[PDB]
C-alpha cells in the first residue's frame, strides 16, 4: 500500500450530517464525513461514465453494472475497495455540541392541560419558545459553537435553509392527559440542542483527502486504466460538485487549494488537470477549463475506452433512469457575495420566485420546467385543468410548444415515468449550482444541466439560454 | 397608519361595543370574508379581569389576553384608560400572518392599575357557552365589518372558530 | 405579603440605585449563593429609557428587561409611575430558580408610561463596558449588599455572571 | 410605435440630466406595484467607463450593467451615441417583468466605442454608501414616475430594493 | 516548510536544549495548545547514547526515540552532527497526529556516529519521578512555546504525558 495523491481542498458552507443529521452532536463533529465522498465520488463516476458512453456508442448502461465494472477500483460485495480515502480536517479537535445550562421552566408552566406546539426562532441573538397559542417568550441558554451573527443572518435570509428548519424547530406537545415537568424539560431540552446544532455552520471548511492505494491489484482488464479514469470522475467530483446537503443549490461546493502526488505514472494529467484551478482568473476562462477537462475525458486522450466488455447493461428508457453530463450546458459567471447568490438561487428555483416568473413567464411551462428539471416538486394533483396542463408539456408526444418531452410520459394513463417524475419524493435535480474559487479571490459561480435519460429530446439552446438568464439574475 | 383599538373579546358583556366613531376608513386588521378571522392581534402579560375588563398588566409570560384590532375611538375622545403607545408593525405579535401592514399604528388599549392587597391570580378560561357568538358576531363583527360577513354564508367558518379565537386567563376576582 | 422592587442591571449611567434604600427586613430572593446571581426576573415587554431608569412597556413579547430584584419601598417620592403590584409568587418569570418562595409579594416596578411621542425601534443589548460593570456593581452590589468586591474574592466568576444572564431590550432615544 | 431611453444606474457623476422629451404619456418600460421598481432592462458586454457615461461594447458575456428605460429621444443631437434598436422585447431580457410587451420598441442606449490605446479589464462594483443610495434616488427617480416622497410608503425600502438589484460592471480606468 | 530539527527527551540533559534560534517564520509541529501534547516524531532504529547523546544509529526495529520536533536552525550551523534530511512528510511517524503538515521538512535530527570496538546492547529507559519531568518542562515546553503555558490549565497535563508519551532506548554503555 502507498499513497497515490493528495487533494487539499476546501467547502463552501458545507451541510454535512451525522446520526442527528447535523454536523454535530453531543458526542463528536465532522464537518467532511469520508463516507460521503466515497459514495459522492462514486455516484460522480456512474454520470461521467455514461457521459463517456452518450458520446461514443449512444448507450447508457445501468449503475448496478457499471459499479460493477468498476468494482476492481472502488470495491464491492465481492472485493475490497481498491482506493481507500482518508479526509484530514483542519483544527483536529474534538469539539462536541455542550449545552452548558437552558432556563425554561415558564414555557413548561406554559403547557399544561394543553396540546399546543413549541416552536423555536432566533430573534436577534436571543431565541423564543413561540407557543402557537400565541406565547413568545423567551429562553436564555447557555452552550458552546458560538453562532457569530452571520449564520442567523445567513441561515434566516436563505429561503431553502429556512424552509429545511421547519424540521428542525417546532414539535407538538400533548398534555391534556397525564403530564410531567421532569419529561417536558426533556423533551424540550433537546428540542433546543436539535435546534442549535442546525446553526453550526462555516464557511471555509478546509480539509485533505489523501488516497491510497494498495499496489495488490493485478491488472485484470484494464486496472491501470480503470483506476486513472476514477480519478478523472473525482476532479469533475471536486469541480461539479459538493460535499454534504443540498449540494444542488450551492452548498458544500468545494475548490481545491493546492494539489499533490506520489505516483507519477498514473496521476500525470489528472495532477496537470488539476493543477489549472489553482490560479483560475477570468469567468470565461474557467468556462473553457470546464470544456478543457471534460474533453479530454471524451475523444481526445480516451483513456482505453474498453466498452466492449460483457459486464455492462443497457437501460430501458421506460424503467430506468440516469443522469450524465451535457458538455453543452455549462455557464461560469463572476460573483463577489457568496451569501448573496447562495441565498439568490432560491429565485431561480421556486416556482414564483423572481427569476423564473421573468424567464419561463406563465404557470404551466415555468411549473413544468421544474417538474423535470428541479428535482421532485410538491404538486397536488387535485385543482383542476394544472396536472394537465402541466401534462400537456410533459407528455411523450402531443402539442409541444416547448420541448419537455419524457420518454414514456403518456396522457390519459400513467406510465413508469409518468408517477417517478411526479410522485418519488427522493428525485436529484438536473438543475444545479456551484461556487468555485481558490487563491485569487475571484468567486465563480456554475451553472449546469445535468442530462437524464427520461427526457425524448431537449431543444438544446432553448433550454440554454433559460440557464443563461437564470445564472444573470441570481446574481 | 395611526389610532387603533385592540378589542380583546372575552365571553363577558362587558364592554362588547363599548366603541365610538371609527377612522371612517377601511384599514381595518382583522376581515373575515371566507377564509377564517385572519390577522388577529392578541398580546400577552395582560389579564381580563372577568369583569369591566381593564386589561391589567401582568407580568406572567405564560399569561396573555386574545382579542381582535380595528381604529375605533379611545373611549369617545378619552385617555385615562389607555397606554398610547406606538408600534413599529413588526414588533406585533400578530395571528394569522397575512402580510400587509402599515409602518406605525397608534395602538389603543383599555388599561387599568395594580389592584393592591390582592394577588392577581390570573386563571385559564376559554371561550364557552357560545350564545355570546350571536352577541358578538351581531355587534363587533357586523357592526365593524358588516360589508364582508353578510353578504358571504361562508360564516360556519366563523361560527366553528369564535371559540377557537380568543382563549384567555383571568384574575378572577 | 412584604415588599419588593426591580432594581435592573442595565448598561446606563442613570443607576444610583434609582428608587431608594436596602430592605430593612432580612429577605433578599436575589441570592449569591451557589456561584453568582440567581433568582433574576426577565419580564417581558419593556425597556431602560436609557435615562431615568422605569420601564416603557411594549406590545412585544420579545423584548425584555432582567436584573435583580431587591425589596423596599418606591422612594416616598414618585408613587404616580409605580404599579404596586401583588403577585402570588406562582405568576411570575425566574431565571436561576432557588429554593421555592411559595409566599406573595407587593412588587414595585420603575414604569414611565408609553407616551408615544416616536415610534419604539426597540434594540438589544447586553451587560458589556467592563468598565460599567464594576460602576453597577459598586453603586448597588457594595450598595444594597455589602457582599461583593470585598468578601468574596469569586467575585472574578460572579462578574462574567453578570455578563451572562443580563441581556436588556432599550429603544436607544 | 414607442420610444425608450437608456438610464442605468452607476455611482459616477456622468448621470446629471442630459435628457430630451419625457415619455410623451406617462408609459415607462417599467412599473411599481410592489415596493421596489421592476422590468429592468439588461445588456450583456458592456461597461460604465465611469466618465462620460455612456456605455462601450465588450465582447465578455460576464459584463453587466442594468437599469429602466425612460422614454423619448436624446435630443437627437447627440445622434449618435445610442443605438436606437427596433425589437419586440422577447429578445430582450428583462428582469421582474410584469407586462407583455408585444409591440416593437426604438430604444436608445449611451454608446460608445473603445478607441483602445491600452488594455481595457472591466471590473465589477455594486452599489452601497447610503449616502448614494438617497442621493441617486432624487436626481434619477423623483422624476421617472412623478409619484415619489409625495403619497408613497415604499421609496425608503426601494433604496434596499435598489441596493440588491441594480449591479454594474465598471472599466476603473 | 523550511529548516526544522527534531530533538529527543533524555533524562540527561547534557544537550538539554544546545539548540538555536526558532523558524524565523511563525510555525511549530508540536503545541500544547488547549487539550494535550500535539505532534509527536518517532522515529525507529536510533539509540541515544545519553553521553553527548545524539542517536546512534542501529538497525532493530525495537528501538524508538520519541520527541517534539521543531523548525530551529540546527544549532546555529552546527556541521557535525546532523542528518540534514528532507522529506515529503508522509514517511514521517507522529504519535498523537493532530492536522495537516506541511509539504516538505528540511530536518536536522542530532546524528552522532555510530561507533566501532563497543557492540550497542541498548536497554529501554522510561520517565518517572516527575521531579526529572519538570527539569525538561521549562527547558524545551516552556522555552520553545513561551507564550503561552502561564495562561491556561495546560501544566500538569503536560506532565502526565511526559511521564510516559516519550520513552526511547539508551546505549548504556
Amino acid at each position: 500500500e502507498e499513497l497515490l495523491m493528495s487533494l487539499k481542498l476546501k467547502a463552501l458552507y458545507p451541510l454535512t450530517g451525522g446520526y442527528n443529521r447535523h454536523s454535530i452532536n453531543p458526542f463528536y463533529e465532522e464537518l467532511v464525513r469520508p463516507t460521503e465522498i466515497k459514495g459522492l465520488w462514486r455516484w460522480w463516476n456512474r454520470v461521467l461514465f455514461n457521459t463517456l458512453a452518450y458520446s461514443t456508442k449512444g448507450k447508457l448502461y445501468t449503475y448496478e453494472s457499471i459499479d460493477r465494472l468498476f468494482e476492481d477500483v472502488f470495491g464491492s460485495e465481492n472485493k475490497k475497495s481498491a482506493v481507500r480515502l482518508e479526509v484530514i480536517t483542519d483544527e483536529g479537535n474534538d469539539n462536541r455540541f455542550e449545552l452548558s445550562y437552558v432556563e425554561l421552566d415558564k414555557v413548561i408552566d406554559c403547557l399544561r392541560n394543553y396540546k399546543r406546539k413549541v416552536s423555536l426562532d432566533f430573534i436577534d441573538n436571543t431565541l423564543i419558545a413561540e407557543i402557537e397559542g400565541s406565547t413568545k417568550i423567551p429562553i436564555s441558554f447557555k452552550s458552546n459553537l458560538d453562532i457569530d451573527k452571520i449564520i442567523k443572518d445567513l441561515v434566516h435570509n436563505n429561503k431553502l435553509l429556512s424552509f429545511e428548519l421547519l424540521g428542525f424547530k417546532s414539535v407538538e406537545i400533548d398534555a391534556t392527559k397525564i403530564s410531567d415537568k421532569k419529561i417536558l424539560k426533556e423533551i424540550l431540552r433537546d428540542l433546543i440542542t436539535n435546534y442549535l446544532e442546525y446553526f453550526n455552520i462555516k464557511q471555509e471548511v478546509t480539509f485533505t483527502l489523501n488516497i491510497y492505494l494498495d499496489k495488490s491489484r493485478e491488472h485484470k482488464q484494464n486496472f491501470e486504466d480503470k483506476l486513472k479514469f476514477a480519478l478523472y470522475s473525482l476532479l469533475v467530483f471536486i469541480l461539479l460538485g459538493g460535499i454534504g446537503r443540498k449540494t444542488s443549490r450551492g452548498f458544500g461546493s468545494l475548490s481545491i487549494i493546492d494539489v499533490k502526488c506520489y505516483d507519477n505514472s498514473i496521476c500525470k494529467k489528472i495532477e496537470d488537470l488539476a493543477k489549472n484551478f489553482l490560479k483560475i482568473s477570468s469567468g470565461n476562462e474557467l468556462k473553457s477549463k470546464i470544456e478543457s477537462i471534460l474533453d479530454c475525458i471524451k475523444n481526445s486522450c480516451i483513456d482505453t475506452l474498453y466498452i466492449e466488455n460483457n459486464i455492462l447493461s443497457e437501460i430501458d428508457p421506460k424503467k430506468n433512469v440516469v443522469y450524465f453530463i451535457n458538455s453543452d450546458l455549462f455557464e461560469v459567471k463572476r460573483i463577489n457575495d457568496k451569501e448573496k447568490v447562495l441565498a439568490n438561487i432560491y429565485k431561480a428555483v421556486s416556482s414564483e420566485g423572481c427569476c423564473i416568473k421573468s424567464i419561463i413567464t406563465d404557470k404551466y411551462v415555468r411549473k413544468s420546467f421544474l417538474i423535470a428539471f428541479g428535482g421532485y416538486r410538491k404538486v397536488e394533483k387535485d385543482k383542476g385543468l394544472d396536472i394537465g396542463f402541466i401534462k400537456n408539456y410533459l407528455c411523450e408526444t402531443c402539442e409541444t410548444v416547448s420541448s419537455f418531452n419524457i420518454v414514456d410520459f403518456l396522457l390519459s394513463e400513467g406510465s413508469f415515468m409518468s408517477d417517478y417524475i411526479l410522485q418519488y419524493e427522493h428525485r436529484n435535480s438536473l438543475l444545479r449550482f456551484k461556487l468555485i474559487s481558490d487563491n485569487s479571490n475571484n468567486s465563480y459561480l456554475i451553472g449546469y444541466i445535468l442530462h437524464s435519460s427520461y427526457f425524448k429530446k431537449i431543444d438544446i439552446k432553448y433550454v440554454r439560454c433559460i440557464l443563461e438568464k437564470l445564472t444573470y439574475c441570481v446574481i | 397608519s395611526t389610532q387603533r383599538e385592540y378589542v380583546f373579546i372575552p365571553i363577558t358583556n362587558s364592554i362588547t361595543i363599548d366603541v365610538k366613531i371609527t377612522i371612517g376608513g377601511s384599514d381595518h386588521i382583522t376581515n373575515i370574508d371566507e377564509r377564517g378571522i385572519h390577522n388577529v392581534l392578541v398580546i400577552t402579560g395582560y389579564a381580563v379581569d372577568e369583569k369591566n375588563g381593564r386589561l391589567v398588566p401582568t407580568l406572567d409570560p405564560c399569561d396573555y389576553v386574545k382579542g381582535i384590532l380595528v381604529a375605533g375611538t379611545p373611549q369617545q375622545a378619552q385617555s385615562n384608560d389607555f397606554l398610547t403607545l406606538k408600534l413599529p408593525a413588526n414588533k406585533l405579535y400578530l395571528i394569522r400572518k397575512k402580510g400587509n401592514i402599515s409602518d406605525d399604528l397608534k395602538i389603543y388599549i383599555p388599561y387599568s392599575s395594580p389592584d393592591a392587597r390582592n394577588s392577581m391570580k390570573t386563571k385559564p378560561v376559554s371561550i364557552s357557552d357560545d350564545t355570546i357568538v350571536n352577541n358578538i358576531i351581531k355587534e363587533v363583527f357586523d357592526k365593524i365589518y358588516n360589508i364582508t360577513q353578510k353578504e358571504k354564508v361562508k360564516i360556519e367558518k366563523v361560527k366553528e372558530d369564535i371559540k377557537e379565537l380568543f382563549s384567555y386567563y383571568a384574575l378572577e376576582q
